[PDB]
């Protein structure tokens, strides 16, 4: 019965088995991480088959297997979309997760709660698969919030440390700001198209209005950490290195971009939202690449690089090239995860040191890590015929040859120069020169888990671009004719960035000292954006929620008007009524007054 | 962290703290070792140039100017040791720290494992119970009538005494507990 | 104990109606309500007027 | 439906004839059996209600509420027996009698066919609650709380009574079926406006509506644990049930009489969510959470659409379970450290891991993580409000951001960080407390598995 | 299969092309699908055959319930409670059936959109038109009744629409 | 010896007995609302050759 | 939970689906519109005589 559907469902289903076994006598032993890693590897191998079927015949499906509930005219069912995006993303994510889990078997060996860590990693993977394969907006929202919560739990892994808890709550806050737009899109689609599934939404919206697309763009900006809601991604480096390599670099943070790739038929018919997406991506990639070039923590540099590449993906979506953006997601996963793993290897070798100013000459002391990091940097910069070339080069050429905002084009070119600049910074400060680490040398990368994981990701970073490009049907029209200088624009700007960064880094060897400029201060302190935006709005909100909502209104005026006034009035009237001297003279005079009044007021009128 | 603070810092203490801070931030600026050594020697010469100033007012004015210059020229992202209050591993292992009194609540089946450890624990508890009253008496004797004026505590002075208020210092969990 | 008591139970006994207290109470307890009432009433009046004229594009609007 | 009413009335003498050391066991066992029996009311029709007799009927709106009441009684019994160990036998039996009488009144309230019988039972629920609060509360403020609980209610309900009898002199009946079938529109006159207000304000103060909510933090903080459980889970839903019943005779006046209440609900939802961000008492935070969720329910009832009614039903059930669980979680820490200050005991995940898992799940359901029924109700109400006006997504959106914040804030304050050094009396969690948490949380996810049972008659 | 009516849920004749190999290399898809057949499809088929054999030895039936037609709300006197009750129940049943009709049409639309692939904008015109007509009729019948809907409010809505249409027709006649 | 057991656990029949009595009273209440049994326009039906009433 | 999961279909969802299937089949066979904007027959309705 056409094994496509059965295999696609089984790939997702078998990932949940260790979750069900987490209460057995394997979660209490030291064999649980290997069990989870083997399950993930088997899932990847199984998922390779539907990909082959699609590459042969272009086979696609939707499976609506379970009917959850039905409203009056709206039916909600558990449905999975098994189109090109799902069947291409699942093997890539599974391969990266396999490599990162094998890496974590070595990186987190001293953690007393490593089994919970693997259980956590698998839960994130399951939620991400639910997000990716969803066919209706409710299932997609389930995956959305699931990966958000898993990221919150994994960022605050060391929960006795204040900064980790702060970073986790910050990620939640920014993602909730995006979730507002997600919910707006859901409500608009249900009240205007009477559906939450993709098929009816595509049928009933030939010219989509602004509001649902703007909601989707807000959700994507939240999830992919675009300029307005960017700062949470670099702060998410508070978690362990495997979490950074898996969730916050290659798989989860592309989800927002993936969302816009899902709704590309609607975005194709709206010029204003496309322009907004393009400008947002351009400013994001420029700002993050500009922040990255002065950072001293290696994880911060790689995180800002990830944010800049997400901005480039948003730019690609903005010029109406969604398939190129998806291809770039797939290409970027490999070398970004490898770069994070190499950084983690360096950190573990140098007694958990993350500052590049205390990493000296590791080119000879750490040969395999040096080779992997060099290959990853070359792939990230779009060096010809590597994995990053087959997406980034085409993206740059498509941006050049389109009717587009000129400022966005300029910022894209400047950002793709700054990419090579910060890659040069990492390589120069971490691997070249003389040692700057403490004298007790414990450098050792001779461990089969680390070597095998990095080697797998390295083979991917070398060959995946060619393999995937030559095996997909063409969904776009190629830019066959271009001026030679515009064909070489990406290579030229990369070379200029390389040379300028090398010169400015070589100047550091001189015996000259000068106080920094204001531009350097702007770059290093992240445009002062976290300094102002995490102090002024938070202070005003909390101060108002104490002074006005709690004290002025709830504790004073709401008390004053209804209950306190009633108590005061009743008490005063009680004092007035009950305080009589008990002298018959006074109230017998009162009786006389009452009798006369009753004889005149009521009795005279009959 | 271990020493009891004083009521105020002296001029020499402030000068030395500024010297250490300036050298650390200069090392943050001067990444390479030889360049840092050169500029650190220059900084030391600049510091000991005005070492023999007998006028205290001029000394404090110089210190004020030096602190203003430091605040202007500080590295916005100085190097921090990973376990220092600003480091990447500052409070990483605090979630693994468990106070010792929790061991009193273990089920007897859990205590059936580790018999010798719990016998030693009982010995330590007996020692603490026997020493407490003498510690309190020594603190009562040694304290001035208007209450203590510093946070410094006395040592043991008698034959088999223990330094007062020692239990929670001696039975610290660990730096790497689990 | 003093902090929590001051933040909870000591507030009303130390409250006096003053021009500052009265003005801030009136503003922050009445202004938002009428602001949102005006916004929502204007929006719904516009929508109702559009519906009466028969130009709102209510096609496929089944669920409400 | 006497097959549910009579066994509770039998719980009464069974408790008063039990041996001194078997009261809790017998009460819990037979309460659970009564809940199992009441489970059969979920078999509902698509056209009309289950009309048992001239006096009692069951709808698709009241059956989940009855199931929740009967399920909450054993949980209250389990939560109460810890802090009542030192009590005398007679006073323990009196406490259990109060709980049983409250359950009986609620069961008869949710199924009464006539509005005056409903009113009588819905006022009769006041006495056991007030007695429980003012007799078994711990602090001196409980007395004041009791007064705030009483008059706030009665000042709303005394006008309603008048309106009710007036209606019976005009239409000749207060039977709900007759009232529904013989419905006539309300004209726009001052008399009709004041009739609308008399019919609405009692339920408004029961929800409670923002501005009329001051009784709730006092009553829900000063009460014993079972009192807080039953106040948050069931007694707040009396207002919503009564409003959804009474709105059938208020059209088309509601079309414009709802504006002040809608504005109050939305803005005060924002306000109470903000108040939760700066709260030093852990119980008061949960109370203000209840206020925000009930503001959402009020908006849903006021806009009068099928989607809003379904969302309101789901939200009431989900909130009942979640808020009861949160109150029990806070009570465990209070019984350990004898203080309600949130920052006193910190880093409890290091000392109590399974209780930390319970805390995480409860706070996840509070912020309406999908696909929980909390989220289903919230999303249905938000969609209906969006249809009512596209601008509401602003305020609702802000609420969704604030809720999670304070929810996680609570968790981060109690479970994470470092433990307080001088607190050395934190004993391991008892089997009773873990079982209480599980019996709260498992029905929530089970209901997620089959959500049409809590979606109401619409 | 025969489980559902193929006129209520129609499908196109399902044209699929024949394999046309152009390379001497073997097809991994064919080898993998042969393995999947032999290793998965046969044991499942045998289990289903056993289960169906067991089912055939115990064959019993259930029936679709039939409802006759009672007088509508239009034929009921103003205060006649029993006739109003029967008419209201009939109206609610009709409302549920209309909702299911809309659901069937929406299912057709969604299936056509998925089936037609890149040509859905042109190849799903008929299903879109059917959904447009059904949605317009359903919106005319039932929209804006609100919570606490009934047959009487539906009748009032229809009378109002009829009055407006009659007035518009007579005013256009005078043109 | 069953005397002590009975005098200690005779309170365990009160609630089941109440359940049975409530069921009986519900049947009695149903007995008083048969004015339209087999008389509605929707469900009116000819009697079987044996059965006396359509429902109890 | 088991008792609730297997509760018989008194909500008449399957009955309504089957009735709608029969109605759609009949109306599509005879070429009638699938649904009518009027749920009540106008011949049983008497409008007011005069609208002026
Ligand atoms: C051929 C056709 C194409 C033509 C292209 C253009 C032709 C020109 C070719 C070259 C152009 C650029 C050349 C390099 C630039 C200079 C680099 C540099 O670092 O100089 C040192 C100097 C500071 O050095 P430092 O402080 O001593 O370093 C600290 C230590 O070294 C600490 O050391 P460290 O270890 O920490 O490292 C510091 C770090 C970084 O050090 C820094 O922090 C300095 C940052 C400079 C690099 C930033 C470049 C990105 C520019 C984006 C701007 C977007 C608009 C922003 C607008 C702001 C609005 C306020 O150094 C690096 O890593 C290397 C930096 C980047 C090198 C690679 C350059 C590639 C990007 C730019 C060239 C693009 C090439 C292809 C173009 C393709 C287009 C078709 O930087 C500058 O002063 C110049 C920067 C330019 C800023 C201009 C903005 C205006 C400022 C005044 C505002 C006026 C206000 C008026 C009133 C308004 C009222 C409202
Ligand atoms: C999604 C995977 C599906 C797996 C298939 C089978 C799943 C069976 C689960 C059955 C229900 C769970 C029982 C609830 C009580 C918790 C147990 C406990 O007390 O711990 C003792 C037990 C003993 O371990 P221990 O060594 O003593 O350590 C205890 C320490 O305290 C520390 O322990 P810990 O550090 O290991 O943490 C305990 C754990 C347990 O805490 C929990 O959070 C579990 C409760 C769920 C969250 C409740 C609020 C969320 C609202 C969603 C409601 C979903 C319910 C669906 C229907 C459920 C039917 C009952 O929390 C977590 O690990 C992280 C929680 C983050 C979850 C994020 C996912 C959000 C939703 C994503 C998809 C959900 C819908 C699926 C379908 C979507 C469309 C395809 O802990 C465990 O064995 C691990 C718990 C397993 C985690 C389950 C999380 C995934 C399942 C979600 C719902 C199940 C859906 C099944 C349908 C098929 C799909
Ligand atoms: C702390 C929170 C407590 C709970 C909140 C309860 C909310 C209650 C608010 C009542 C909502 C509206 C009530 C009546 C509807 C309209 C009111 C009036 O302002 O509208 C105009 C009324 O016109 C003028 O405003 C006359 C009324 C002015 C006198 C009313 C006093 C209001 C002053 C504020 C006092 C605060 C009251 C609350 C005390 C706590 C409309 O013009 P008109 O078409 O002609 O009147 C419609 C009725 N007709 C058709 C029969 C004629
Ligand atoms: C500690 C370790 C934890 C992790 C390990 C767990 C190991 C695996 C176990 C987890 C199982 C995963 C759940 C996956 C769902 C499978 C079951 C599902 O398919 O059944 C549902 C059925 O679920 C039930 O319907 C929902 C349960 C009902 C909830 C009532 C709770 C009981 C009352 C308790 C007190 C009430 C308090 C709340 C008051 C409102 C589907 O219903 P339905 O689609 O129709 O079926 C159609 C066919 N039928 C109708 C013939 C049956
Ligand atoms: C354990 C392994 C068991 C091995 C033996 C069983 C092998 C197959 C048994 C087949 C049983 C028959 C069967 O499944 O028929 C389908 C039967 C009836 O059809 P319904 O769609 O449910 O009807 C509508 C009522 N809701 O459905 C079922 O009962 C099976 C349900 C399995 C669903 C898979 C799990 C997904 C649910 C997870 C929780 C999701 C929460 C809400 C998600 C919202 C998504 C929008
Ligand atoms: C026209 C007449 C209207 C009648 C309205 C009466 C409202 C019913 C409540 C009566 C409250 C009486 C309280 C009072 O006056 O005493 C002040 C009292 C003094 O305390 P004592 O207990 O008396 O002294 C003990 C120590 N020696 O001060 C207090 O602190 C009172 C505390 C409890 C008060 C609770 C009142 C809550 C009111 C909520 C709103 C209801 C108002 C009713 C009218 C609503 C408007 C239509
Ligand atoms: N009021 C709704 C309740 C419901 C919701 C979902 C269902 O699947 C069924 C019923 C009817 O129709």
């Amino acid at each position: 019965m056409n094994p496509f559907a059965s295999l696609t469902l089984t790939t997702l289903t078998i990932l949940t088995i260790p979750i069900m076994m987490s209460n057995s006598n394997i979660y209490k032993t030291n064999l649980y991480p290997n069990y989870v890693k083997t399950t993930v590897s088997y899932a990847f191998t199984l998922s390779l088959v539907p990909l082959l079927m699609f590459m042969h015949t272009g086979q696609e499906m939707i499976i609506s297997n379970w009917h959850w509930m039905t409203l009056q005219t709206v039916e909600l069912s558990l449905s999975f979309k098994m189109d090109y995006f799902s069947v291409m993303f699942i093997p890539v994510a599974l391969f990266v997760t396999w490599s990162i889990m094998e890496f974590s078997m070595w990186y987190m060996h001293s953690d007393p709660f490593i089994n919970r860590f693997f259980k956590y990693l698998l839960l994130f993977l399951i939620t991400m698969m639910i997000l990716v394969t969803a066919n209706n907006l409710f299932q997609l929202f389930i995956g959305w919030e699931g990966v958000g919560i898993m990221s919150f739990l994994l960022i605050g892994w060391w929960h006795g440390r204040t900064d980790a808890n702060t970073a986790a709550l910050q990620a939640i806050l920014y993602n909730r700001i995006g979730d507002i737009g997600f919910v707006l899109s859901m409500a608009w689609f249900l009240t205007h198209s009477n559906a939450w599934d993709l098929q009816q939404i595509f049928m009933l919206n030939n010219e989509c209005p602004n509001m649902p697309l703007i909601g989707l763009l807000l959700a994507a900006a939240g999830k992919s950490a675009q300029f307005g809601l960017h700062p949470w991604l670099p702060s998410a480096m508070e978690g362990p290195t495997p979490v950074s390599a898996l969730l916050h670099s290659s798989t989860m943070v592309v989800a927002g971009v993936f969302l816009l790739i899902r709704f590309y038929p609607l975005m194709e018919t709206n010029k204003l939202v496309q322009t907004m997406t393009l400008c947002l991506g351009a400013i994001t990639t420029l700002f993050t690449a500009l922040c990255a070039i002065t950072q001293n923590d290696i994880k911060k540099i790689v995180a800002f690089s990830t944010s800049s590449q997400l901005g480039l993906m948003m730019v690609t979506i903005g010029i109406n090239q969604p398939h190129l953006a998806f291809l770039h997601i797939c290409m970027h996963a490999f070398f970004k995860a490898m770069l994070f793993m190499c950084s983690g290897s360096i950190i573990h070798s140098l007694n958990d040191e993350q500052d590049i100013r205390k990493m000296g000459g590791l080119y000879k002391a750490m040969p395999f890590t040096t080779t992997a990091l060099i290959i990853g940097s070359l792939a990230l910069t779009g060096m010809p015929y590597l994995t990053g070339f087959y997406s980034k080069d085409l993206i740059i050429e498509a941006v050049n040859m389109s009717y587009t905002n000129a400022w966005a084009l300029l910022m894209t070119l400047i950002a793709t120069s700054l990419t090579a600049a910060y890659s040069t910074r990492i390589i120069f400060f971490a691997f070249l020169g003389k040692p700057r680490f403490p004298p007790l040398v414990l450098i050792n990368e001779n461990n089969p888990l680390l070597i095998n994981s990095i080697k797998r990701l390295l083979i991917g970073s070398i060959f995946a671009g060619f393999i995937i490009s030559n095996n997909i049907p063409p969904m776009t029209v190629p830019n066959t004719t271009m001026p030679l200088y515009m064909k070489m624009t990406a290579l030229i700007v990369t070379i200029m960035g390389f040379m300028l960064a090398l010169e400015l880094n070589n100047t550091t060897y001189y015996l000259k000292f000068k106080y920094p400029s204001q531009t350097y201060k702007f770059s290093n302190m992240l445009g002062y954006y976290p300094s102002i935006m995490h102090r002024l709005p938070t202070y005003h909100n909390l101060s108002m929620s104490q002074k006005s909502a709690s004290s002025l209104l709830d504790l004073i005026w709401l008390e004053t008007i209804l209950p306190k006034t009633t108590s005061f009035i009743q008490m005063k009237m009680s004092i007035m009524v009950s305080n009589q001297k008990g002298l018959i003279k006074l109230y017998f005079l009162s009786f006389l007054i009452t009798i006369m009044i009753s004889m005149t007021l009521f009795n005279y009128h009959e | 962290a271990f020493s009891a603070p004083a009521a105020y810092l002296t001029h020499q203490q402030k000068v030395l703290r500024l010297y250490k801070r300036a050298l650390r931030h200069l090392e943050s600026w001067c990444v390479h070792r030889d360049k840092y050594r050169y500029f650190a020697c220059l900084m030391r010469a600049r510091f000991d140039e005005h070492k023999n100033e007998k006028d205290m007012v001029k000394a404090t004015q110089l210190l004020r100017q030096a602190e203003e210059e430091f605040w202007y020229g500080q590295h916005p992202q100085p190097y921090i040791f990973p376990e220092s209050p600003g480091g990447t591993s500052y409070e990483r292992y605090e979630c693994y720290k468990v106070p010792e009194w929790c061991l009193d609540d273990w089920h007897p089946s859990e205590k059936a494992m580790y018999p010798d450890y719990f016998a030693k624990r009982e010995q330590w508890k007996r020692l603490r119970r026997e020493s407490w009253e003498r510690e309190v008496k020594q603190l009562q004797e040694e304290t001035p009538p208007g209450g203590p004026r510093t946070e410094a505590l006395p040592p043991a002075r008698k034959e088999g005494d223990l330094p007062p208020l020692w239990w929670h210092i001696v039975t610290r969990p660990r730096e790497r507990p689990m | 104990i003093r902090w929590t008591y001051a933040r909870s139970a000591n507030i009303y006994p130390n409250f006096r109606p003053t021009p500052k207290t009265s003005l801030l109470g009136a503003l922050f307890g009445i202004g938002p309500l009428f602001f949102w009432y005006y916004v929502f009433k204007t929006d719904r009046d516009k929508k109702e007027k559009l519906i009466q004229e028969g130009k709102l594009d209510q096609t496929f609007n089944i669920s409400y | 439906m006497l097959k549910i009413i009579i066994p509770t009335t039998m719980l009464l003498p069974m408790t008063w004839m039990s041996k001194h050391n078997m009261i809790w066991i017998n009460a819990t066992v037979h309460s659970l059996l009564i809940s199992l029996i009441s489970l059969s009311l979920l078999n509902q029709l698509g056209e009309n209600s289950l009309n048992f007799s001239l006096t009692f009927f069951s709808d698709s709106l009241s059956a989940p509420l009855l199931v929740l009441t009967t399920w909450l009684l054993p949980l209250m019994l389990m939560a109460s027996q810890s802090h009542l160990s030192k009590e005398t036998t007679t006073r323990k039996k009196l406490y259990i009698t109060m709980l049983i009488l409250l359950q009986l009144f609620l069961i008869m309230t949710f199924t009464a066919t006539e509005l005056i019988l409903f009113y009588i039972l819905f006022e009769a629920t006041l006495v056991p609650t007030l007695i429980i609060i003012t007799r078994w509360g711990n602090q001196t403020e409980r007395l004041n709380a009791g007064l705030y609980f009483l008059f706030y209610t009665l000042a709303g309900s005394l006008p309603l009574l008048v309106a009710l009898v007036y209606i019976q002199n005009t239409t000749g009946s207060l039977n709900f079926l007759i009232i529904h079938y013989w419905s006539h529109p309300l004209s726009n006159s001052w008399s009709n406006i004041f009739m609308w207000l008399a019919c609405i304000m009692a339920f408004m103060v029961k929800m409670p509506l923002y501005g009329l909510h001051l009784w709730l933090p006092k009553a829900h903080v000063e009460a014993p644990i079972a009192g807080s459980m039953v106040l948050a889970a069931v007694l707040l839903k009396l207002g919503g049930y009564g409003m959804m019943r009474i709105t059938t005779i208020l059209n088309p006046l509601t079309n414009y009489m709802a504006y002040p209440f809608l504005m109050l609900s939305m803005w005060g939802m924002i306000m109470t969510s903000s108040i939760c961000l700066r709260q030093t008492d852990l119980k008061s935070l949960i109370a203000y959470s209840s206020v925000s969720h009930m503001a959402l329910v009020i908006v849903a009832i006021m806009i009068q659409t099928p989607w809003s009614f379904m969302g309101a039903t789901a939200l009431m059930i989900a909130h009942g379970l979640t808020s009861s669980m949160l109150f029990c979680l806070a009570n465990t820490n209070y019984e350990r450290v004898h203080s309600r200050t949130m920052i006193l005991a910190r880093g409890l995940q290091t000392l109590l891991p399974l209780m930390a898992t319970w805390w995480l799940v409860a706070s996840l359901t509070n912020l309406a993580l999908p696909p929980s029924i909390n989220l289903i109700g919230e999303l249905f109400i938000i969609t209906a409000s969006f249809s009512w006006s596209n601008i509401t997504i602003i305020l609702m959106g802000m609420n969704m951001m604030i809720t999670a914040l304070y929810s996680l804030y609570m968790l981060i304050t109690t479970q994470r960080g470092k433990y307080t050094h001088h607190i050395n009396n934190i004993k391991p969690s008892f089997t009773r407390e873990n079982a209480l948490m599980a019996l709260h949380i498992l029905p929530l996810l089970l209901l997620t598995l089959n959500p049409k049972m809590i979606l109401g008659p619409l | 299969p025969d489980s559902w009516d193929k006129d209520v849920y129609p499908e196109p004749p399902r044209r699929t092309p024949a394999p046309a190999p152009q390379t001497s290399l073997p097809n991994p898809v064919t080898y993998l699908t042969k393995i999947f057949d032999l290793l998965v499809d046969r044991p499942v088929t045998l289990a289903r055959e056993f289960i169906e054999q067991q089912h055939a030895k115990n064959r019993y039936y259930y029936y679709h319930r039939e409802f006759r037609r009672v007088p509508d709300i239009t034929e009921c006197e103003e205060k006649d409670i029993l006739c109003m009750f029967e008419a209201e129940m009939q109206w609610r049943r009709d409302y549920k059936v209309d909702q299911e009709i809309v659901n069937i049409i929406q299912e057709r639309l969604k299936a056509c959109q998925q089936r037609e692939g890149e040509s859905y904008r042109q190849n799903c015109a008929k299903e879109l038109e059917q959904f447009t007509q059904v949605s317009k009729a359903f919106q005319d019948r039932y929209s804006d009744l609100g919570a606490h809907y009934s047959a009487r409010k539906c009748l009032a809505k229809q009378k109002q629409r009829m009055l407006a249409e009659r007035k518009a027709a007579k005013e256009a006649a005078a043109a | 010896n069953v005397l002590q057991i009975v005098r200690d656990h005779w309170v365990h029949i009160l609630v089941p007995v109440g359940f049975v009595f409530g069921c009986y009273l519900d049947r009695r209440s149903d007995e008083k609302l048969t004015a339209f049994r087999n008389k509605s326009l929707l469900f009116k039906r000819e009697l079987r050759p044996n059965e006396e009433v359509t429902w109890k | 939970s088991t008792f609730v999961a297997y509760l018989p279909d008194y909500r008449m969802q399957e009955w309504a689906r089957r009735e709608a299937e029969r109605l759609v089949k009949y109306r599509e066979a005879n070429g009638l519109p699938l649904m009518e904007s009027n749920c009540f027959d106008p011949n049983k309705i008497q409008l007011p005589e005069d609208e002026d």
